[PDB]
């Protein structure tokens, strides 16, 4: 929420102290969680390992 | 080889002295190895090392 470049703004207003937040599901549990996503979110790649001598 | 001469009127060597082959040799030896040794690690090969040449 920038005041002195609001082109790049991505939230409608400034989260400030007093605000009030919620953690999502339950306590302890554990799950299998599922998956949706862009091509154009994270990339791979692999590095070549030379021959040791 | 160094030698020495011997002089007469007429030639007669019965009662003189004659000369020794006395063997002299001079030694050569080895000396100490030089050696200049380097060590290096493949991820460093593989990601920061360029013209090694």
């Amino acid at each position: 929420y920038d005041t002195t470049n609001p082109q790049y703004n991505s939230v409608s207003r400034q989260v400030e102290a007093g605000d009030a937040v919620s953690v999502v599901g339950t306590a302890s549990q554990t799950m299998k969680p599922n998956l949706f996503y862009n091509k154009f979110f994270c990339g791979l790649g692999s590095i070549p390992l030379p021959k040791l001598h | 080889h160094q030698f020495s001469s011997l002089r007469t009127p007429t030639g007669d060597i019965s009662g003189q002295n004659k000369n020794n082959l006395i063997s002299g040799k001079a030694t050569g030896r080895v000396g100490n190895y030089i050696t200049v040794a380097v060590e290096y690690q493949q991820l460093e090969e593989a990601i920061k090392l360029n013209q090694l040449e």
